[PDB]
DNA sequence: GCCCTGGAGAATCCCGGTGCCGAGGCCGCTCAATTGGTCGTAGACAGCTCTAGCACCGCTTAAACGCACGTACGCGCTGTCCCCCGCGTTTTAACCGCCAAGGGGATTACTCCCTAGTCTCCAGGCACGTGTCAGATATATACATCCTGTGCA
DNA sequence: TGCACAGGATGTATATATCTGACACGTGCCTGGAGACTAGGGAGTAATCCCCTTGGCGGTTAAAACGCGGGGGACAGCGCGTACGTGCGTTTAAGCGGTGCTAGAGCTGTCTACGACCAATTGAGCGGCCTCGGCACCGGGATTCTCCAGGGC
């Protein structure tokens, strides 16, 4: 009988790991393609500094992480442990983004 | 002969540049005039806040057996100190990470 | 060939303060960049508030009094009282010297 | 021309972000919601950064443009000048 | 025999009435005594312009009404129709006030 | 010297505020929490306003002192100058 | 002899005062110099934004059978228009009240 | 017989604009005070953004295009494009006049 | 027995007359905006250098993806009970109208000292080099932890 | 028969050795900060006025406080089914390292036209001052909404 951790052990291990580390969590080339594609709609033939893309990714990831913390609070408020789109929407509504 | 030049930072007993702060105040479009004590007061305050952050960050670097402060140590210092966390409440420190916080309702039952 | 145009920062001053509070601790280039942006940000906040203070009171001059009131408006509690004590001490020493 | 790059923000990446956010369990509908959220955020920030870039008559979006846009949106970033 | 409305009819009626209206909902004299008491701790023998007291009351009531809107959203999120202190605390935490 | 004036923000007054906020049903524990919240809010605003008053070397808190305090805390208020 | 005086507002076709906006820019510690077209542009923008808010507020006033705009009508104009409500999102309008809004789950189960 | 000091406001220009958009419609003094603080608020927002634009680009002058970039930054979308249209039309008409 | 009308009863709205006080128009007047020149420098522009951004390409492997399985979590349903709503009664103090005193905000005049401006001079600070050591990277090991089966009170 | 260790597998913290590149320090030089003045107006100060804040007082009534059913909503429990977590094998593109090319960022030198400034002039905007009509208010009747008690399917 092969070893299996129970459903939540590896999740908590991941939480500890990624709250311990600081490296970016999105892949850099996919994120850069996303940025360039979004910027295409505002002006054609735009160039980007490497540091401009890195600053965009730092900010985007900090924003998404803080949003996930608020979302986790809203999911716990409803006596769940599973974050859901309604949690995300409530968090962004209370923040004043929707 | 003129007197030997002495920086305004030394007269105020500071490490932060009183003369440069005075220039940045004059050329920052803040007022028509800048008093002589304004840059001194501002350099003292900037130096105090810097020393506070650096003290906490050096503690945090030492608590990781590091000798060089890194953004992670700065972030730990800021988010662990209550008033600094209030002052930098809507500031993002690049490569700073987050604080290790798990909601207790998520922990396994004993 | 030609040296880059000189770009002023607060790095040497932050480093002097660091050697005062932790004589053996150093600092990375990224952490120094963060410290420099922090100093610039605080300067901008305090100077903006002092500017507005001078405007509300129909004054032409930013003085120690405007700076001190800006510090009391911007910093929370204990940070504010300690910063005020540092500022008054530095100004007293400066005027007693010359 | 680039197309469909938001799917480059993968489910494992979103899960890693949620883990750093402290989330233990993620519903399967979170990933599209999060991709939309990230797209909206990036659209606001990049629109302002390209506004700063065009005002300067540059063709290159700079780290300083991005920092200024983030600051204008009340999301000051330290570490990029 | 005596007529009674059911539990919530009059609450919805009051909601409609007070969302139609715009007048302040706290009593002026108690609010003013509260303001003066709070200001005693900052400076003694303070005087207040009537318009200052009124501006404070407008700000306070606007703040509380928006807070109750966010609290109502938090309560509905947890499948309730009754706002609770934990709903208020969640709203203020998501906003970034506690 | 005034004291115990927070109780002057009565339970019906808090209920009227919550009705304007669209609330239909109110826990009995909401009233003390609301008083604490209102006291914290007023303490912040009034501290800033009195700081403005002291800087102006005045002894009277003005509507402009209140408006500047509110605007500084990101709660701009129209209708008082 | 001197020519007849024309206000810059009249030259620009504006109702808002270009000369006053110019002086407010010059005495506002914004920049060392203020270009000639900056006050014209800014006054045109201010007049346009005023016209938007006043048009929606006059509509709101007519809907309540009033011939005079009050803060309530200003608030109803602002919060009902999406972009004006985004512009004035962090602003409190005194005596404005709130938008009538009851969550659907609170309504009676009819 | 001490004549009150002169207090400038936009009330007369707000009244002219109102008589343009709604000829048979007046405005109370409270609503006019709100409109005055709105004009002042938006003036300060645009002027401050133009000021820091000029500073970012190391210019000494606030020009029509600084005002235009500030409008595009601060106003939401359709508001921004109609405002840019009005502003450029006014600057063109003013330049053609004198 | 459960549900649909149908009147009571309460609340809200719609009309109309009153009256008042604030919006709105008008009148001096003054001070700030306009006119008309002068000037000096900020910025527009052209040319040039060379940084770094883009593009590509091969390879290695870390990460993504797709799938299977099971379990624990979300969610619906039920029941209890208690706590909050609706309402009638009694009490309280807000509110309003008025009067009166004087604290202090606001203005005026004046005078001086503090700051801008200038010019000269040099040293603090920046860019640039350079070397070594703090930290990043294996690497093997000693735990620390999770999980299930098992033995047992 | 449900509960606590045994131990095994897994993961992570922890010496230990290599290595390298980024940090810290030294050097040269140049530009901006200091020193030494002068000129003028911003502001500090004193005197004065009046207004508007506070304090009081008494009458009226709206509103708060209180108490009392009672219902309906909060919450706890329970069951069930599915959807998410874990792990495993396969695929795929990210990352990395190099090479190459040129777009455009960044700097520099000219020069002009645009804005500050200044003095004279005058009308636009402000305070003050009436004054009437839009709105508040009050009362009364019409309409709508809520709700439960009984008639009917």
């Amino acid at each position: 009988k092969p070893h299996r951790y129970r459903p939540g052990t590896v999740a908590l291990r991941e939480i500890r790991r990624y709250q311990k580390s600081t490296e970016l969590l999105i892949r850099k080339l996919p994120f850069q393609r996303l940025v360039r594609e979004i910027a295409q709609d505002f002006k054609t033939d735009l160039r980007f500094q490497s540091s401009a893309v890195m600053a965009l990714q730092e900010a985007s990831e900090a924003y998404l992480v803080a949003l996930f913390e608020d979302t986790n609070l809203c999911a716990i408020h409803a006596k769940r442990v599973t974050i859901m789109p309604k949690d995300i929407q409530l968090a962004r509504r209370i923040r004043g983004e929707r | 002969t003129r007197a030997k030049a002495k920086t305004r930072s030394s007269r105020a007993g500071l490490q932060f540049p009183v003369g440069r702060v005075h220039r940045l105040l004059r050329k920052g479009n803040y007022a028509e005039r800048v008093g002589a004590g304004a840059p001194v007061y501002l350099a003292a305050v900037l130096e105090y806040l810097t020393a506070e952050i650096l003290e906490l960050a050096g503690n945090a670097a030492r608590d990781n057996k590091k000798t060089r402060i890194i953004p992670r140590h700065l972030q730990l210092a800021v988010r662990n100190d209550e008033e600094l966390n209030k002052l930098l409440g809507r500031v993002t420190i690049a490569q700073g990470g987050v604080l290790p916080n798990i909601q207790s309702v998520l922990l396994p039952k004993k | 060939k030609r040296r880059k145009t000189r770009k002023e920062s607060y790095a040497i001053y932050v480093y002097k303060v660091l050697k005062q509070v932790h004589p053996d601790t150093g600092i990375s280039s990224k952490a120094m960049s963060i410290m420099n942006s922090f100093v610039n940000d605080v300067f901008e906040r305090i100077a903006g508030e002092a500017s507005r203070l001078a405007h509300y009171n129909k004054r032409s001059t930013i003085t120690s009094r405007e700076i001190q009131t800006a510090v009391r408006l911007l910093l929370p509690g204990e940070l504010a009282k300690h910063a005020v004590s540092e500022g008054t001490k530095a100004v007293t020493k400066y005027t007693s010297a010359k | 021309v680039l197309r469909d790059n938001i799917q480059g923000i993968t489910k494992p990446a979103i899960r890693r972000l949620a883990r750093r956010g402290g989330v233990k369990r993620i519903s399967g509908l979170i990933y599209e919601e999060t991709r939309g959220v990230l797209k909206v955020f990036l659209e606001n920030v990049i629109r302002d950064a390209v506004t700063y870039t065009e005002h300067a008559k540059r063709k290159t979006v700079t780290a300083m443009d991005v920092v200024y846009a983030l600051k204008r949106q009340g999301r000051t970033l330290y570490g990029f000048g």
